[PDB]
Parts: structure tokens; sequence; C-alpha cells
């Protein structure tokens, strides 16, 4: 036994000296020798040796393509590592115990420095043995998730960054395992694909914060693994697409947004898709009729890059869509309309260029534009036949006709005539009959439901007509005259002509009909407001028509609101254009006409509120409802234009809610929305407001800093709490852009610290937000343990002492901490921050414990725990309220003593005791442990099945702390025995309590 | 249409499921499975389990199961609701052949339900809900549908044999035995190849159980095993990781297979087994010489087994003289 | 034959659709994506005439001459040889390996003072 | 034996609860006699058994007897108080054994102290819960018991 170990160790040393091409023969023989003897030693030596080769090769490869010192070429290194892996996997097949040692040796929570590109690639091919498939893939899944938690924890804390040197992460290792797999690593691909889908299946979004980011990173890694494996390996790309389409083509309505993005990325390599995995796309097309409308629209958009270059896929889709439309079954014609819309919204050229014994013939006929027009008109005529269907189909067509008419300018006449014919069914041509719209024909009675979205029909007509007059000009006059007639008769209507307050009930039939008719009138008024703004340019007469239309819109809105919603029909481009003229227009001619609109404060509120809706839709859904609402470049341009107006109005003139306050709300929403979606365009976003990102952000930050000072300079009763809360939220979001290693960040932290130290507000919510901003800035700068200690003293001074015979001196470090906010606002906030400090220290101790730089880390750990001891020392003798403050402090003391136990257990492994560790032990025994017993006594002495659960739940915390202290003292006895220094001389005898009933 | 009206007419169709003919079952099942929503999937599937009895008969059943495969091909939640219906069942008599066939269908069709189907299958086997006679009846009367997915069954059988419970281990052995009996030649070779990999694995319990199945397959179907003798003979190259007790059993199944019949096919393996042992006895390694003694005595017992002509009697005599000399 | 056309006819409507269907990915990477192909390398270890290095195939001898010069104007003081034959400084290693090496092993270059 | 006793329900017979209270009194008396034997027999194997099974007796007490006292505290109040006072004398000796184990720093003994201390404190909190469910929370009251040796001499 020992002889086998000795000879194996000798051969391990010979690895370095001998040639690499002789390694695979040696490993195969060494694995056979391993069977009758040591198994872990052989595997450890091979893995460690090849990991060093990988690391050395990576360093020498990184650099210019000039003369490099290349000890091993990349081509032969991957070939050698590949055949070593196959030998190990084949050995595991005939030796089950060899496989168990490999999993045990590479078992992960710790970083597991043993993991490497070679060891990860070894595990992926081991999955070809079904006996090890699940546990190996589970080992890899836990490794990447834990690795991302390490990355998240390091990024958020400056204290850890100064201590922990950067180490490679499992996510990076696996990505280059895929990259290295191009050297004929076909045995790794099978387990590579399964690992990618496990990451996506287990950590995909479940929309149906601490863990969401590592889950999102883990899910994104699976998409990267699958996408890169698709490009390189041809024998596996067919399986990848089939599994992706399986997850996407379903009626389950599960969140599949991440799978749809992977499908879109895969189909960007259309020749790769068409070559091998071509039938799967067509089979998914066959199931489009059975799928729901929302799935069809998202699936067809995902495979749009494939249909853009390929005619066969486009031709097959047209055949499926034509068959689905002719099908008598419903919910399939809706998908056919959606499919035909998407094809006609995106492609100007539609069309092409069997039985057992029937074959296709390659006819060499030149492309015919005239035949293409008839092909498009045939689909356009079919879509016109779908305008008499349910209101769901009508809504889709009205949204699609604008993009269809912009794409195919040759379909403009067909679309416009179709829109005109539909409008004639609901328009009264009589010059004096009121109302001009038949709102009773839009209602289908069989239960009352909406049949025709008349408001959406005019929105499509107005936008299509607007495109017509500025794209093809350089029936249209008939449409221009109808809209003017509609506008005049809607204004002169007295709201009684629409049969509208009569019932407005949410249950009765007449109330449902009245409620729907109320929405249509408001929707029509919005569209006519948009129409009259553009037509006749800036004329006073037309703007008076807009104001008259708005009053009709607002009066009906007030009636529905008080007796009690829907999206606005204004395009985001118009809202941006309306706001700019309504607030930032100084042209002499326009001022006369704009004074009509500006005089109505309710109109001012309406214009800003609709802009807030557009931003809110972007945050919720990722796109805006109106025209061009799914174009990221045009949404961003409107975001910049709206932001400029909102910035100007708020700052130039200070202060339902006021207009300036509403602009502040829109600014906060935009800043959050821009960072969430247009992350790479932040420099362009900040540029368009009127140096680098940090310099421009600091200019805006200082601009909002002055605003907050003005409210704080006001009186306590006059304090505008709503505005101050918004300013801190804006400052918090903007401060995410500053670089922490910059003077601009230091100024932001210094300003926040000064505001907290000097301003005393009675608003608990304002204090909580301000402290959260201060702690967010501070943690990325340095350890907040000194900040935490000073805040605990303020809570002690304001709330007094539990002794009731001593007087605690009021430090007054921070004025924001007053008698009202000291608890439960500040106390709960500082306890949550000390929790994060302990999690950081617990992470360090775990790394050191598995590691065996130690002396610098050990001193910093003791320094953190030493300062955090004084923070807890102040809180354990404070007369906290009996609510969640006591519950959280008791739970946090248990975490403090658990962390102390982990530090002591670390020295048990290392000390075969330094002064700093001894002084920490002495401090814990003189300033925390005796006072913990006093606090426990203080808490207990002073004072259906739901109550039964509550009383039994309250019996948990105090015994949990008692176990934590006794567990801590148990291991200090072990350390004193092992290190021969008595650490229990600093600890007094434990104090026990007994119950006695009066 | 009205949602409640659709449920009412669906219930009327479901009510007479027992009294309808056989040809209209595929379309009726197709209508019920397609006309479901998210919240009623659990109940409609549960109702379908107890209502469907299944008791041109083969063709209609094949078309019935073909529709179900197409109906659940793109619907994962329906498959999950079916396993939940099976798991909730707590009585042995309620489990039926159709219940077991559907479990294999979901296993072969949807790859995302492999782990859930496995975990419930262990529980039912341990509790006795799924039993040998139910498995025997399933294969006996519905081996037409099961044949199209023999690899799916074998993957389940191979995984079941890796367990540590004798009840689960015995069921996995039966899943091997029934697959060999009721499937075609190609899926039979996969069964033998799967057993050979079990013996050459390294786990003691796995090796002895696979050798028990190999002996059983030889006894029931010697003719089918005679065509697989090349793969069974390949185990002789991996005697280093095999205990002497398992070596004796391995030589027993090899010898009883070679002498099971007297056709020309058996004469080739009969003389081939003689050659392997004649060179293990003469090997320079002492370990292989001891293996040759075990195998030669094992074979001589089956040649001389009483049920033998003079030429047969001198062959066992010749082999014994060889071992005594070596 | 998947598709046949003249060079000047690729801009046509019918030819462009046919080209999208037939042109393979390995041509798309270079003509459409504008990616650059791999750069092959030969590993050669210098040995003093009486340290493995990998470089571009079109690297000239002069570059290997100056690398040795910094290790120990460069052209005039250092001469390189392979298989006991002097090497043209303007010649590249790709030509050296194919013509003068005449062996199945990795290229070996010997550096000796002029 | 203690683990097998069930607290029953508040709807059971009145005399049934009385016999369970008497049965629990006998179990505590046997516990008192057994635990008190460590004063004279104070070897490591004896203390280890008392430290380990003393915790298990308290664990079974607050899992079985404590729910029983919730049902019957109003009608039976002197019995419940007397039972708690008698058991409190046993738990006090358990605390002194815990302190004795830590003072002598016996590693085999101190590895039972943390879980015994948790359960001993869990009993004090569980008594408060019983009073709270019986609207007698203000009657609950703690005090720091003196640290004593195994014999009973005060440690100060």
């Amino acid at each position: 036994a020992e002889e086998v170990e000795f000879v194996v160790e000798k051969a391990l040393s010979m690895f370095s000296k001998m040639n690499l091409q002789e390694i695979p023969p040696l490993v195969y023989q060494l694995l056979v020798l391993s069977s009758k003897g040591s198994r872990k030693s052989v595997l450890e030596g091979i893995i460690a040796f090849f990991s060093a080769l990988d690391k050395q090769h990576n360093e020498e490869q990184s650099g210019d393509e000039l003369l490099d010192v290349v000890t091993v070429p990349s081509g032969e290194l991957r070939h050698v590592e590949g055949t070593i892996i196959l030998h190990i996997v084949f050995a595991i097949k005939l030796d089950y115990e060899l496989g168990r040692e490999l999993v045990k040796h590479l078992k992960v929570g710790d970083s597991n420095n043993n993991l490497s590109p070679f060891s990860i690639a070894l595990l992926l091919s081991v999955t070809r043995i079904q006996r090890f498939q699940d546990q190996v893939l589970d080992l890899l899944k836990t490794s990447v998730v834990k690795s991302f938690k390490d990355l998240q924890l390091l990024q958020g804390s400056k204290f850890l960054q100064n201590l922990v040197p950067h180490r490679s992460y499992v996510s990076t290792m696996i990505l280059e395992v895929v990259k290295n797999s191009v050297h004929s690593w076909d045995h790794v691909t099978q387990g590579l694909v399964e690992l990618g889908f496990i990451l996506m299946d287990s950590y995909g979004p479940k929309k149906v914060s601490l863990s969401r980011m590592p889950n999102q990173h883990a899910c994104k890694l699976g998409a990267n693994i699958l996408l890169e494996t698709f490009k390189i390996h041809e024998m596996i790309r067919q399986e990848i697409l089939e599994q992706v389409l399986n997850r996407v083509v379903t009626r389950a309505s599960s969140p599949i947004s991440h799978f749809l993005d992977l499908l879109s990325n895969i189909v960007m390599y259309a020749p790769l898709v068409l070559q091998s995995c071509s039938s799967k796309v067509t089979e998914a097309f066959d199931y489009l009729s059975f799928l729901p409308l929302q799935t069809v629209q998202r699936l067809l958009k995902a495979v749009q890059p494939l249909l853009k270059v390929s005619m066969s896929m486009r031709d097959c889709l047209i055949l499926v869509l034509r068959k689905a439309m002719f099908a008598n079954q419903l919910d399939a014609r809706k998908s056919a309309v959606a499919g035909f819309l998407l094809l006609l919204k995106n492609f100007k050229v539609l069309g092409s260029l069997l039985s057992v014994s029937q074959v296709h013939v390659d006819v060499h006929s030149h492309y015919n534009s005239v035949a293409n027009e008839t092909f498009c008109l045939e689909i356009m005529d079919s879509l016109r036949r779908c305008l008499s269907q349910q209101a769901d189909v009508r809504l889709m067509l009205y949204e699609g006709f604008y993009d269809v008419l912009r794409r195919n300018s040759q379909l403009a006449n067909s679309v416009m005539q179709t829109l005109l014919s539909q409008l004639k069914q609901f328009y009264e041509p009589k010059p004096d009959l009121l109302p001009p719209l038949k709102l009773e024909a839009c209602i289908l009675t069989q239960k009352i439901s909406l049949q025709e979205p008349l408001d959406y029909l005019l929105c499509c007509i107005q936008h299509c007509l607007a495109w017509y007059k500025n794209t093809v000009i350089p029936f249209y006059e008939d449409l221009d005259d109808i809209l003017e007639s509609i506008t005049n008769r809607m204004i002169k209507s007295e709201l009684e002509d629409f049969e509208l307050s009569a019932d407005f009930s949410q249950s009765t039939s007449i109330g449902i009909k009245n409620n729907i008719c109320a929405f249509l009138v408001m929707g029509v008024c919005e569209v006519l407001i948009e129409y009259n703004f553009s037509i006749s340019s800036f004329s006073k007469n037309r703007f008076e028509d807009i104001l008259s239309l708005f009053m009709c819109y607002k009066k009906l809105s007030d009636i529905l609101n008080e007796k009690a919603t829907s999206d606005s029909l204004l395009s985001m481009k118009f809202v941006s254009s309306l706001l700019t003229a309504l607030f930032r227009d100084s042209i002499q001619s326009h001022q006369e006409s704009l004074s009509v609109l500006r005089s109505s404060n309710e109109f001012m509120r309406y214009a800003v509120n609709v802009a807030l809706q557009k931003v809110q839709q972007l945050k919720e859904t990722g796109h805006v409802s109106g025209p061009d609402g799914q174009n990221p470049e045009k949404i961003f341009q409107n975001l910049c234009d709206i932001t400029r107006v909102l910035l100007w109005r708020y700052t130039s003139i200070p202060t339902g809610k006021s207009i300036s306050l509403l602009c502040l709300e829109g600014l906060q929403k935009i800043f959050s929305a821009v960072q969430q979606f247009y992350q790479p365009k932040i420099q362009q976003f900040l540029r368009a407001l009127d140096v680098s990102v940090t310099q421009r952000t600091a200019f805006q930050i200082r601009q909002f800093q002055r605003s907050l000072l003005n409210l704080l300079s006001s009186q306590e009763e006059d304090f505008n709490s709503k505005e101050a809360l918004l300013l801190v939220t804006v400052l918090t979001s903007l401060s995410k852009l500053l670089e922490p290693s910059s003077p601009q960040f230091v100024q932001m932290l210094s300003w926040t610290s000064k505001i907290c130290k000097e301003n005393s507000r009675e608003d608990a919510l304002f204090c909580k937000s301000l402290m959260n901003l201060l702690f967010s800035l501070h943690v990325s700068y340095k350890s907040p343990v000194i900040l935490l200690r000073d805040l605990s003293q303020d809570i002690h001074g304001h709330l007094g002492d539990i002794d009731q015979d001593v007087e605690v001196e009021k430090t007054n470090h921070f004025a924001i901490v007053n008698l009202r906010t000291a608890a439960p606002t500040v106390c709960l906030l500082v306890l949550s921050q000390a929790e994060k400090v302990l999690e950081e220290v617990d992470w360090l101790i775990t790394k050191l414990k598995g590691q065996v730089p130690n002396q610098p880390v050990e001193k910093a750990i003791i320094m953190q725990l030493g300062t955090l001891l004084t923070f807890f020392h102040e809180l354990v003798q404070t007369a906290l309220p009996s609510g969640s403050c006591v519950d959280t402090l008791l739970k946090d003391l248990c975490k403090m003593y658990t962390t102390l136990t982990a530090l002591v257990r670390y020295y048990l492994q290392v000390c075969q005791i330094p002064k700093n560790m001894e002084k920490l032990v002495k401090l814990s025994g003189s300033h925390l442990t005796p006072l913990c017993y006093s606090f426990i006594s203080y808490v207990q002495n002073k004072s259906v099945a739901t109550a039964m659960a509550r009383v039994l739940r309250e019996t948990k915390p105090i015994p949990n702390l008692i176990f934590a202290i006794e567990q801590y003292e148990k291991f200090l006895i072990h350390l004193s025995k092992k290190s021969k220094v008595n650490l229990m001389q600093h600890m007094k005898l434990s104090t026990s309590r007994d119950f006695k009933i009066k | 249409l009205d949602p409640n009206f659709l449920l009412k007419v669906r219930q009327l169709v479901m009510d007479k499921l027992s009294s309808i003919r056989l040809e209209d079952l595929p379309v009726i099942i197709k209508f019920i499975l397609h006309s479901v929503t998210a919240m009623d999937t659990l109940e409609v599937i549960s109702e379908l389990r107890e209502k469907l009895d299944l008791q041109s008969g083969q063709s209609c059943i094949i078309l019935l199961f073909d529709v179900i495969k197409s109906a659940i091909r793109y619907e994962k939640t329906i498959s999950e609701a079916w396993i939940k219906a099976i798991e909730n069942t707590a009585s042995v008599s309620e489990h039926k052949v159709f219940d077991l066939v559907m479990l294999f269908i979901i296993y072969s069709t949807n790859t995302q339900t492999k782990k859930y189907i496995d975990r419930v299958l262990r529980n039912k086997i341990r509790s006795g809900c799924i039993q040998e006679q139910l498995l025997q009846s399933t294969f006996s009367v519905h081996y037409l549908v099961l044949k199209d997915m023999c690899s799916s069954i074998l993957s389940l059988a191979q995984s079941l044999l890796h367990s540590l419970d004798q009840s689960i281990i015995s069921f996995g052995s039966l899943l091997y035995k029934y697959a060999f009996k009721f499937f075609d030649t190609y899926c039979q070779q996969e069964v033998v190849g799967a057993l050979v990999t079990h013996i050459c694995s390294g786990n003691e319990a796995e090796v002895d159980t696979a050798l028990d199945v190999l002996l059983e397959l030889v006894v029931l179907n010697p003719s089918a095993m005679m065509m697989n003798a090349v793969f069974v003979k390949g185990i002789l190259d991996y005697l280093d990781n095999i205990s002497p007790q398992q070596i004796r059993k391995l030589f027993y199944v090899l010898s009883t297979l070679a002498f099971s019949k007297q056709n020309e096919a058996s004469s080739h393996i009969q003389d081939d087994m003689h050659l392997v042992i004649r060179k293990q006895l003469s090997s320079t390694v002492f370990k292989y010489k001891l293996i040759g003694i075990i195998g030669a005595v094992t074979m001589a017992g089956i040649m001389a087994a009483d049920r033998l002509s003079d030429e047969q009697c001198t062959q066992v005599t010749s082999l014994l003289q060889l071992v005594h000399s070596c | 034959t998947l598709f046949r056309l003249l060079c000047r006819d690729s801009g046509g409507e019918t030819e462009s659709m046919l080209l999208n269907e037939t042109v393979p990915q390995w041509v798309i990477d270079i003509t459409v994506d504008k990616n650059m192909p791999k750069f092959n390398k030969i590993p050669f270890y210098l040995q003093p005439h009486a340290d493995r290095l990998s470089a571009s195939d079109m690297l000239q001898v002069r570059k290997v001459m100056e690398h040795v010069y910094e290790k120990i104007l460069a052209e005039e003081k250092i001469e390189l040889l392979c298989q006991d034959q002097v090497l043209d400084p303007n010649m590249d290693l790709r030509t050296v390996k194919h013509f003068i090496w005449k062996s199945g092993g990795d290229l070996t270059l010997h550096y000796r003072q002029k | 034996t203690v683990k097998k006793i069930e607290p029953g329900t508040a709807a059971d017979s009145q005399q049934i609860h009385e016999e369970k209270l008497l049965y629990w009194n006998m179990a505590v008396r046997d516990f008192s006699i057994l635990i008190n034997l460590i004063k004279v027999f104070d070897s490591h194997p004896v203390l280890h058994v008392c430290l380990k099974y003393g915790r298990l007796f308290v664990e079974a007490f607050l899992k079985q007897c404590m729910p029983l006292l919730d049902f019957s505290f109003r009608k039976h109040r002197e019995d419940v108080l007397s039972l708690l006072e008698t058991f409190q004398l046993d738990t006090r000796l358990l605390h002194h054994l815990c302190g004795h184990s830590k003072i002598h720093q016996d590693t085999r003994l101190t590895q039972h102290v943390p879980l015994l201390k948790k359960t001993l404190e869990l009993l004090v909190c569980r008594v408060k819960a019983m009073l709270t469910l019986n609207n007698c929370r203000e009657a609950f009251w703690l005090g720091n018991l003196k640290n004593r040796d195994l014999q009973g001499e005060e440690i100060k």
C-alpha cells in the first residue's frame, strides 16, 4: 500500500522533466497502477500538473504576436489534455471508486481553488457516465453560483477589495473550456450543453435582490455556453436548437424571455441553422396555430433574423400562415394575422422566386416586382377581411398598419382606403348631427363587450395620414376634411350626445356600456389633440380647439375617477414635442398661440403626466405603446428631449401635485430607466443635457444637492417631505455613476456626511433614505464600522440606559439621529449594516480556513471585530423598544458570537496565539458577554392559534443567543487547551436565570 | 365561446367515456387534452386517469397513444400534472397497465421530466404500488408501443439498478428481462451490452445482480443469447476487477450458454471457451492460472451434468486431466 | 452546383436572395462580418552554435537576429544558421522550415556571432 | 418513558389530567434522585451521562409536559406551580453541573454544555409562553440564580 504511494509520488516528479507526448502513455499506466493502490494521489498529481501548464501557457500567450517565449504550443497542449481526459474517463468506467474520489476532490461554500479549465473539462466529459451525470453537473452548478456570490460580495465592499487579491472565477474558466473545446473536444460538448441548460432552467427569471444578480449571472452564463457551443460544434447544434424550441414553443406561458433571447442570438448565424438544424424551425412553424397570440408574436420576432436572409423559411412561414388563416378554428387566424403583419412590417419583397412522385424544378426566372405587388396586395386584402373580426384582431391591425405603410410605400393606397372604409362605418357625414361618431355600433351585445376600438382606429388613421403628407406627397384631402369635421363636432358636443353621468356602474349592463363609451371619447379626444397640434402649425385657433378637446377629455375623466387606468394614445414623439413647446418655446409667433395652452394649469399637469406614463411603460415592459415605441434608438432620443424639459422646469422655477414636483418624479423615473436599459448610452444621455461620465454626473449631482439644501433650510412645519424624498432618490441613482476612485465621489460622500451630521428632521422616512445613501457611499469607500460605532452611541444617548441608575452622555455625533428617529428607524438600519459587516468577515474567515496572505488579513479581521464589538457594546445597554429592535439585536448578537466562534475555530486549525487575538478575546469577555446577560434580563423582566404561534416564536431568540455564547466559550476552552494559554481568565462565570411566578 | 359552456360540454363528453367506441377515443382524447387551461390541468388530467380504461384492437390503441404523444409533445405542464396524479394515488389496485405505459411515454418524450419520473418511481416501487405482475402485464399486452422506445426503458432500467434498495434493484432487473423478451433483435443486444457494462463497473452489488439477469436470460432464451455470446465473452478481458465468487458465476453463465443447445452455433462457443481456459491455465501469471482452474472445473460440471455419450465423457475427462496437470 | 452567377451580377435582386441562401458561413465571416482568419505559428527553439519560441510564419530572420542581440547592428554582429546552412536575413521562417530544414521535427535555428 | 407520555387535549377528562400531573410528578422525583447522585459519584463517566441524559429529560419535559400545562393551569394551579418549583430545583443542579464542567475544562464534558444551556434557557422562555397563553404574563419574573459547586458551596 505505502509502496504504491511512494512509486506514484516518484513518477509525479518525473512529469516535469519528460516530454509532453510521453505523458498520455504514462497516465494510462499510472491509472492502472492506481486501481490496486492509491487513487486520489494519482488524480491530484495529474490535475495539478496540467493546471500549472494551463496557467503558464495563458501568461506566455497573452501579448503581441511577435517573438514570444512559448514553452508549449496551444495546438499540442489541447491535444495532450484531451487524451489524458479520455483516459481518466475510461478508467472511471471500469473503476467506480476512481469516480467518487474525483467528485470528492473537486467538491465545492468555498472557492475550491482546485477547479481549473483542465479540471472543469475533465468533469464535463465524466458526465458521459450516467452514474455520475447528475452529481457532477450539480457540482458545477453550485460552483458557478457560489463564484458569482463571491464576485458580488467583493464588488460591493471596499474592505474586502483591499484584502482579497483578485482570483479567476468559475464562469470565466468554463467559457474558455468551450473555447479550448475547438481542438476536437467532442467528449466535453455533451456535458457542456446539459450544464448550459441547467443554468438556464434553474436560474431563469421567474417573474411569471441579493440572489437575483447571481441568478441572472448564472442564467446568462448558460446562454453564453450554449451560444458558443453552437458556433463551434456542428454535431451538437441540432440538439441545442431542438431543446431551445422545446422550451419556447409551449402553451404553459412560463417566463421564457431568456430562452427567446438565446434563440434570437442563435438564428443570427442563419447558414449554420439552415445547414443542419433546419427541420426544427419548420416544425415550430407548424405549431404556430395552436400557440397563443403572445407566444407567436415573440417567437416570430426571435426568428426574424433567419427569415430576413432565407427565402425557404419565409416561404414555409407564408404557407403555414395562409393555412392557419383559412382554418375555421379560432385563435389560429389571430396568429396568422400576427404572422402576416410581422412579415409585411419587415420585408418589402414577399414571395418565392409535393406528392410521392412530384419534384420541384429550379426555374431560372428573374425577380418580378409587379408579381411581388400582387403578392403583397393579396395579403393586404386578406387582412382587410379580418377587420370585421373580434376587437383583439382589430387592435393588432391598427397597430400594424402604420409600420406596414412605412415599410411598403406601395401599399399606402391599400392601407389608407382600408382605413377610410372602416371609418365610414362609424362616422356621421351630416354636418349638423351630433355626435360625429356612432359609439353604439362599437358595442357588441350578446354580456356587453367592445367590438370596435374607435379611438385606436383614429390613432392609426392620424399617424398614417401624417406619414402620407410628408413622405409620398413631396382620399387624403377627404380624410383631412373628415378629421376637421370630427374635431368641430366633438367640441360642440355637450357630452349628452354620447348618452353620457347616468349609471357609470361596474356591474350593470348600461354601466359597462357607459364605461366603455367613456374610454372611447377620451381616446378620441387625445388623438384629435395630437392632430390639431401638427396641422396649421402654431395657430391660436387650432390650439383653442385643443384646449376645448382637453376639457371634454378632462371632464369625462373626472366623472369616471370619482365614481370609481388606460394608456394614453399620444405618441411619445408628440409628448416630447408637446412638452418642449409648452415649456421651452420662445419664438415670437408661437408665444401668442401657446399662451392659450399655458394658461390652463390642468393641461400643464396632463402633458407632464402622460410623459411619466411613457417612462413608466418603458420600465415595466421595456418598450412604449405608441408608434415607434419598439425602436430603442428613437425611444432614447425622446428620453433625452423629455429629460431636458423636466430638468429645466424643475430647476428654473422651484416650488394635485405641483408641476415642478411632477417633473422631479419624471426625472427620477428617467434616470432609473436610462441606467436599466440604455447602459452603454449613458455618456450620450448625459451629453444631451444642457468631460467624462463622472464629471457630467457630478454637475447634475451638485445641481440636485443645492435643491435639497433649500428644503432643509426651511422650517420643520414647512418641510416638503415628498420633494426631499425624491431628491435623495435622484441623488442615490445619480451617485451610482460616479467612479469611487475619484474626487467627485469623495465630494458626494463628504456632502452626504455633512447633511446627516447637521440637519435634524422629524421625518422618519427622510432619515432612513438619507442614511441609506450615506451607507451606500461609505461602504464602497471604506469600512463603516467606525461610522456604525458612532451611530450606536447616539441611539444610546437618546434612548437612555437599561440600568436606570446611570446617565449616558449624549454624544450627538449625527443630528439626523434624534429621539424620534433613533428607534426603530436608525437602530434597525445600523443593525442591518452590522449584519453585512459580519457577512464580510465570515467570508474572510471561511477563505482563510480553507486556504490552509494571512497576517494582513488576520489583523484586519480582528480590527473589524474589535470595532464592531464596541458598536454592539453600546446597543446591549440601550433601552430599546420591545418591538423588532430587540428581536433584531438578539439575532445580530447571535451572529456576532457565531463569527467570534468561527475565528476561534480558525486558530484551532492554525495554532499548533497572537496578542491582537488575545485582546479581542479579552474585550469580548469584559464588554459584551456580561452585558448580554443584563440585556437578556432586561428584555424578559419588563413588559386563537395565531397567538399560540407568536408566543412560541418569541421563545426562540434568547435561547439562540445563549447557545451562541456557550458554543463560543466551548471552543475557547479548546483553544486554551491546544495553545497552552488560558483564555478563560478573561471570562467571568456564566450567569443563569430562573423563573419565579408572583 | 362561453368558458363555462365549454366546460359543461367537455364534462358531457367525459361522462360517457366508458360507453363510447374505440375508434373515436383518439379524437375525443385530443379534444379534451387540447381544450384545457392552466388552472384546470391538474383536475382534468386527474379525472382522465380514473375514467380511461382502454379495456383492430392494437391499431386503435396505437393510434390512441400516438395522439397522446403528439398532444403532450409541446405541453410540459400536462405531463407534470399526469405524474402528480400518479403520485397522489395511494392504492395498489388503482394502478393499471395504462398507468405504467404513460409513465414510460412521458419519460421517452419529455427530457425535462426524467428526474421527477425517477423519484416517484422509486417511491411507488418501495411502497409496493408498482409490482412485478403489473410490470409483466404491461409488457405482455402493450409491447407494441413500448418497443419504439426501448432505449428509454433501458436507460431507466440501468439507472434503477444503481440504487441501494433490493426492491428497486429487483424491479430494474425485471425491466431488463422483459425488454429482452418482448423487443426485437437490436434492443436485445442493447440489453446484453448494458449488462456487460454493469459487470465491468466495479460495484459488487451491481455485478452480482447483472450476472443473475444474464443467467436468467440464458435459461429463458438460449437462442437469443447465442447471438450475443461475443459481447458476453468480452467480460473475460476485465477479470482483474472481478472477485473470485463472481468469476465462478461468470464462467457458469458462459458454460451453461455454450452447452444449452447442440446446434452449429453452440459448437463455436463451446470450443472457444475451451481455448480461453487452456491459455489461462498455461499463463505465466499465477492469478490467471487460478482463474483457469475455476473456469475449467465450472465448465466440466456442466458438460458432465446428468440429464452422455462416450465422446462427451472423454471430453470432460480430458479437461480434468488438463487442470490436474497444470 | 448550388448557385452559379457572374461577378457583376451579385447586385441584382434575384441573385442577392439566392446568394443569401447558398453562401456558406465560412465565407460570410470574411466577406460580411469582416472577421480576420487565424494566424498560424511555428514553434522554434534557438540553440547556440558550438529556449522555445513561437512566431508568425511571415516573420523574417532579421527579427530573430535582433531578439538574440538583446539577449547578448544586430544584423552585422549575429548570423543565423539552420542545418549547417547560413540563413538569408530577409527570408522568413516559413521558407526556412519548408526548404532548408528537411526534417520532421520542430524548426531549430542556431545563433552564432559573425 | 417520559418521551412516551402524551400531553393529550384540553377536552379530555379532568381526572385524566390529574393522573398525568401525578405521573409527571413521579418522573420528576425520579429525576431528582438520579441527578442528586452526582454529588457523591462525581467521576467523568457519571457526569457525562447526567449531562447528556439530563438534557434529554428536559427536552422531553418541555415537549410533552409543557403542552399539558397549557391545557390545565386554571383548574390545576397549585399542582402546576408545585411541579414547576420541584423541577426548578433539578434544573438548578443542572446549571451547576454545567458550570463545574467548564471550570475544570473537561473537553469531553464541555461539548454537552452548549446544548444543555440552550434547553435550560428554552424552558424558562417556555414557562413565560405558558403564562402568556393563560393571561398571566405580568406574573412572570426572572432572577439570577447563584453559581454553586457540585456540593453546593457558592462560587464567589
